[PDB]
């Protein structure tokens, strides 16, 4: 951003990993999870990213996978969901973390990556579990799993502090369809002395166009008519 | 006009080859993608024409250089290249003389049997699409195509290897528009690559004798060192299966020497020493392999690696990462009875997995292995047998600390099959008990055993009604694991009533264990010892008869090692008394 007419064209010297088929990508602390359209089956990749201020490099690919469920305008979306105790993403709270990603993720204290795809279904992949090689190829049916099948494309995934009563230990999971199926999840531990998941498929109006998250369970979304707002708090 | 297009083709081929030979990781791919856009735009320009005679062998030279540099960059064949072949094939067909590739090829090869002087490019195009069918595993109709290319009366030869041997390259490739690679360079590649693939496929299906031939064929000829290494290791695997130890070792040593990547050799070595029973050498191979795996160019050309398949689990060339093998070592160390050492390894494993924030990630064991709570439990079992029980409590307590939020709230405790608890939680109370036994605390021991027993009966672990996570599929679901663990904790309790001098309560627990697993015999030793102490005759003989009426499948490892640990050596001697 220092970067020693006010317009400045970029020279291809600045290009890093020109994979030229990559549809979406996100970042965590020291890692650069990307997601690249191959042929029919889309494949997630995972790179290093050198922590010291050097030539800004990717490094050599730690891992890949194949999102076997996806067989194709709408780019997919990625979200990091690290837990508390372990970053551009969202940190969940431990009870929820444990409900959704299980003991493995809890114990390794592993970030998790939620990919919503234009297909609709929204799959998660554990990073620590995603280390592979040419002698050790990443097994899809084991390594990538699928929370929920929205019927419709996916626009936004987030997390919210309901019960507010930067590092906020969110409690709520939000997904959002193009056509306006919102879906929220939260942890209960109700009724049997057992942890249970709270599903809600709400149904807002409209084609939704964008979404964000504001202090305390409010979700600013934008139908084609006007900037609307929803509260879960 | 065709002079300019051909000069352009020559320029982009020269550019691609300069990129291949020299450069760094970026500038290589930058010039390569520039050349790729060039050949794409030139293919569109050439397809702009109706394909007459003099544009054809240029269009095909472009098409060949395009699919080549496409798959070399994409790093794998696919179907876009096959459809571009179909395009070039319709361009051949509509010039001189629709349904599917086989009959299309038969008609285009019929047109080549009319001999237009472009057979050097047609055979190269056949080479590329044969490579495509091979990497896509479309072996049957590929034999049909090459059988149509060569004489038809050699059709009884269904085996592909002889078919690729008879398939000649058509010409010395005279001064045509320049190309990146010749049909001979494809011939050598297709031979070794199919031979390799076929050898491994026959290997997995239990013909490690027939495999040797195919692999020697794959060895003799064009064989890049990386695959020569994998071949040798496969030969070591074939020898290990047949029986011949010394040839096996010889192949493995050769593979180590030639190789810069000597993991799968040392894994096969270890599986060999396991066959011979040289446990110390086995462990030493794996010990070496860990230090080995501590250490971690793509040419614009079609090589073998692009064609070789990613390996499976049955292969001898499946070698996981440092962490999945440090777990193999520690598992075999615990399986053997070197528990002091096993404790050190397991603390190094958990150190890798949980001190993983900064460096490159070290993964937990694969799914067919243990889940991550079973790794902590095996760790605790190992430190218990080492005589380090005060550490196996800080282990179990840390496991229940990090997963508190998962554990049930035990309000069902008041209300007392329906509620849910995974086995690894019960098992932790069981081990946390046996830990107190070894430190000599009768009260809290019987307490902890009882808590485990409660969780096993007033809850079900196999509640796969609601799929809430990455649940444990296999290790913490097995009914054999549940019944053996029930019996284990009942026994582990019964002996504490005996140690404290409450033999009637002990008797009750051993009876229940007998009711649960009547084919374990650890139960019976303890039961018959008690009845022989108190009221020998009738009940003792009655249970002999039960045993002789009676007279392991897939347990988890932490449970196997706990049972092998508590059981007494003088069992069958007493069982024959
Ligand atoms: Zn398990």
């Amino acid at each position: 951003l220092d970067h020693p007419s006010p317009v400045i064209p970029v020279d291809p010297d600045a290009c890093i990993l020109p994979d030229a088929a990559l549809c979406a990508f996100t970042l965590l602390d020291s890692v650069l999870v990307t997601l690249v359209q191959g042929p029919a089956r889309w494949k997630m990749q995972l790179f290093e990213q050198p922590c010291p201020g050097e030539d800004p490099r990717p490094g050599g690919q730690i891992g890949e996978v194949e999102l076997s469920s996806y067989t194709p305008h709408f780019l997919p979306v990625l979200c990091s969901v690290s837990p508390s105790g372990s970053s551009g993403g969202f940190t969940l709270e431990d009870a929820l973390f444990g409900l959704l990603f299980g003991a493995d993720a809890t114990l390794l204290q592993s970030p998790v990556v939620l990919c919503g795809l234009p297909d609709g279904q929204l799959c998660c992949v554990i990073l620590k579990a995603l280390v592979t090689s040419r002698s050790a190829p990443g097994d899809p049916n084991a390594l990538v799993k699928i929370l929920h099948h929205l019927e419709e494309p996916v626009i936004f995934i987030g997390a919210l502090k309901t019960e507010p009563q930067e590092d906020v230990h969110c409690d709520c999971l939000v997904a959002f369809g193009h056509h306006g199926r919102m879906l929220a999840i939260k942890a209960s531990w109700d009724e049997s002395g057992k942890l249970v998941p709270e599903l809600r498929e709400y149904c807002l109006p409209g084609p939704v166009l964008c979404a964000a998250c504001g202090g305390g369970g409010r979700v600013y979304h934008s139908t084609p008519s006007d900037l609307c707002v929803v509260d879960l708090s | 006009c065709l002079d300019l297009w051909r000069e352009k083709n020559d320029r982009l081929v020269r550019q691609a080859k300069v990129a291949q030979n020299s450069g760094l990781t970026l500038r290589r791919q930058q010039l390569a993608q520039d050349a790729l856009e060039g050949l794409r735009g030139l293919l569109h320009s050439l397809q702009g024409l109706p394909a007459a005679v003099p544009v054809l062998p240029l269009e095909l030279t472009v098409t060949c250089n395009f699919i080549i540099l496409r798959a070399s960059l994409a790093q794998g064949f696919t179907e876009d290249q096959a459809q571009d072949i179909q395009r070039s094939l319709e361009r051949v067909l509509e010039t001189q003389e629709e349904q599917g590739l086989r009959e299309l090829w038969d008609s285009v090869l019929r047109a080549s049997c009319l001999l237009p002087e472009l057979l050097s490019a047609l055979h190269r195009l056949v080479g590329l699409q044969a490579a495509l069918w091979l990497s896509a595993d479309r072996l049957g109709d590929l034999a049909l195509l090459l059988e149509t290319l060569n004489g038809s009366q050699s059709g009884a030869s269904k085996d592909l290897l002889l078919l690729l041997k008879t398939w000649s390259p058509p010409a010395e490739e005279l001064d045509a528009p320049l190309t990146l690679q010749d049909a001979q360079g494809l011939k050598d590649v297709l031979l070794t690559a199919f031979a390799y693939r076929q050898g491994l496929q026959e290997l997995i299906t239990g013909n490690p004798d027939k495999a040797l031939s195919s692999l020697h064929e794959a060895a003799s000829g064009l064989c890049p060192r990386p695959v020569l290494v994998q071949v040798y290791t496969a030969l070591g695997s074939c020898h290990r299966k047949m029986g011949n130890p010394q040839r096996a070792l010889l192949y493995l040593v050769a593979a180590l020497k030639e190789g810069s990547a000597w993991g799968p050799p040392l894994l096969e070595a270890s599986r060999l020493y396991q066959q011979l029973g040289d446990t110390t050498a086995e462990l030493e191979s794996l010990e070496l392999l860990v230090e080995a795996l501590n250490v971690p160019a793509p040419q614009f050309l079609i090589e073998v690696e692009l064609l070789l398949p990613p390996p499976d689990l049955a292969s001898p060339l499946h070698c996981g990462t440092q962490s999945q093998t440090k777990h193999i070592l520690a598992s075999r160390c615990l399986q053997t009875g070197r528990a002091g050492d096993a404790a050190e390894h397991y603390l190094d494993l958990l150190a890798l997995l949980l001190d993983s924030s900064e460096p490159r990630f070290s993964p937990p064991p694969s799914p067919p292995g243990p889940c991550m709570p079973e790794v902590f439990l095996e760790a605790a079992v190992a430190l218990i047998q080492a005589g380090r029980a005060q550490d196996a409590l800080t282990l179990c307590e840390e496991l229940l600390s990090r997963t508190s939020s998962l554990l049930p709230k035990m309000s069902r405790l008041w209300e007392d099959e329906l509620p849910y608890c995974p086995l690894w939680v019960s098992a932790t109370h069981l081990l946390q008990g046996q830990a107190w036994v070894q430190l000599g605390a009768q009260k809290v021991a019987i307490s902890e055993f009882s808590r485990c027993l409660e969780l096993l009966f007033r809850a079900t672990p196999e509640e796969k009604e609601q799929g809430a996570a990455f649940n444990c599929e296999q290790g913490c679901k097995s009914d054999a694991a549940l019944q053996q663990l029930r019996a284990a904790a009942l026994i582990s309790r019964g002996l504490e009533w005996v140690a404290s001098g409450q033999d009637t309560k002990a008797l009750q627990d051993f009876l229940l264990s007998v009711q649960m697993c009547p084919g374990n015999r650890d139960t019976y030793f303890h039961l018959l010892q008690t009845l022989k102490r108190l009221d020998r005759r009738d009940e003792a003989t009655a249970l002999w008869w039960r045993l002789e009426a009676q007279t392991l499948w897939s347990l988890p490892l932490y449970l196997e090692s706990y049972l092998s640990w508590i059981r007494p050596s003088d069992r069958d001697a007493f069982l024959e008394e």
